[PDB]
């Protein structure tokens, strides 16, 4: 079955270049049109560029023409998007997508990677445990999580137990702190009976600062009839 | 260019209803229109292509229709997992997409489960105290969280955010964090978050004493 996987992205100074890649399996870009489409708040989805199956033909939107270059490596079954002289207007999540012909739909899409064009410095997240306790227990369910504080720019990616835990996970939209930095929380509800035997680890990825954090979240003893 | 206009921007319904989304092009596109569905954190997913052709693997309850400049997508019996944003895309001229229509559902009232988290030792060591209040799986979306320190109502030191609507139960969750410098934190004893919601007969309070864990 078909899969498109993109790589690259992060924070870049205006004027600087960045290159994205799109690796295909289950299909070859020798028989398909590779397209690039970008998404940003207030700008919905916006077609950026394409390269023909025979690779003889490239097309670009007015806004990126002359700065962006699409290419392929049929040996690698991989496509690329070289971005040059980036402007903040270029900030977006960039998707690769395939269509069999120019009148076919985009039936397969990459997962999206983010390109942020800014003069501001990147800042990696601090990751703090939100520990389960009597105070985060309700009936037979306990809540736990991670607080991801003081990062820039967006986004941060969070998984639990390397992706093996998805049920009952809630990763919230980031908030903007008065410092210009961002913060978000990710939480899970699990059986309270599971806290003594199960390990819970939040995997936090922030591409712009090249950081990957795994934080083990462990139970705390918060039950007191009398506070000393 | 040919510009696509989608209506309405926000569409509200309930499980089992018939929903019709609108897409109008600035000029004739001769049936060259595709429909995609996108959920938060995911790539767009093809639903309908060439006006009315159902993509393989997509539920029969999705259907497309239209001609000239005016198109529609119809979902015949809304399901909880249909909550998402829907985009149309023309490919007559150079590709353009509509700005999208977001679909949300009304369901029965569901009361939040409320949880509180004391600051981390790690964070306190850095000079800051964040207290987090979680409201899990409730409906409707409107929910008021109030921070009280030694039973005095706080303002200006908290931020909250709410999840997208859940794909299976159509509820929402809400996270609120109160943040104080460690010096301000060590000035008070009891930290409480107090929750009001349609599903709660009277306010629910979860609290802890600083330093207790
Ligand atoms: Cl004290």
């Amino acid at each position: 079955e078909v899969q498109l996987v993109e790589s690259g992205g992060g924070l870049v100074q205006p004027g600087s270049p960045l290159k994205l890649s799109c690796a295909a399996s289950g299909l070859t870009f020798s028989a398909n049109w590779l397209n690039w489409i970008r998404q940003a708040p207030g700008k919905g989805l916006e077609w950026v560029a394409s390269i023909s199956p025979d690779g003889g033909s490239t097309s670009y939107s007015d806004t990126v023409k002359g700065r962006f270059v699409v290419s392929k490596d049929n040996a690698k079954k991989t496509g690329y998007l070289q971005m040059n002289n980036l402007r903040s207007e270029d900030t977006a999540m960039y998707y690769c997508a395939r269509r069999a012909t120019r009148v076919s739909p985009f039936d397969y899409w990459g997962q999206g990677v983010t390109v942020t064009v800014s003069s501001a410095s990147t800042k990696g997240p601090s990751v703090f445990p939100l520990a389960p306790s009597s105070k985060s227990t309700s009936g037979g369910t306990a809540a736990l999580g991670c607080l991801v504080k003081d990062y820039f720019p967006e986004p941060v990616t969070v998984s639990w137990n390397s992706g093996a835990l998805t049920s009952g996970v809630h990763t919230f939209p980031a908030v903007l702190q008065s410092s210009g930095l961002y913060s978000l929380s990710s939480v899970v509800t699990v059986p309270s009976s599971s806290l003594g035997t199960q390990t819970y680890i939040c995997n936090v990825n922030h591409k712009p600062s090249n950081t990957k954090v795994d934080k083990k979240v462990e139970p705390k003893s918060c039950h007191h009839h009398h506070h000393h | 260019d040919i510009q696509m206009t989608q209506s309405p921007s926000l569409l509200s319904a309930s499980v089992g209803d018939r929903v019709t989304l609108s897409c109008k092009a600035s000029q004739n596109i001769y049936n060259y229109l595709n429909w995609y569905q996108q959920k938060l954190g995911e790539a767009p997913k093809l639903l309908i292509y060439y006006t009315d052709r159902l993509q393989t693997g997509i539920p029969s309850r999705f259907s497309g229709d239209g001609s000239g400049s005016d198109y529609t997508l119809t979902i015949s019996s809304l399901q909880p997992e249909d909550v998402a944003t829907y985009f149309c895309q023309q490919y007559n001229s150079r590709d353009t997409f509509g700005a999208g229509t977001k679909l949300d559902l009304k369901r029965t009232v569901a009361a939040p489960s409320v949880f509180i988290f004391p600051p981390s030792d790690e964070q306190l060591k850095s000079g800051t105290a964040s207290v987090v209040c979680l409201l899990n799986n409730f409906y409707p979306r409107e929910a008021k969280v109030q921070w009280k320190v030694d039973n005095a109502l706080q303002s200006g030191n908290s931020q909250e955010s709410v999840t997208e609507q859940d794909s299976k139960d159509s509820t929402y969750s809400l996270s609120s964090t109160l943040t104080l410098s460690k010096a301000d934190y060590e000035k008070h004893k009891v930290y409480a978050c107090e929750v009001t919601h349609q599903g709660l007969s009277s306010p629910v309070t979860k609290s802890f004493n600083r330093g207790e864990c």
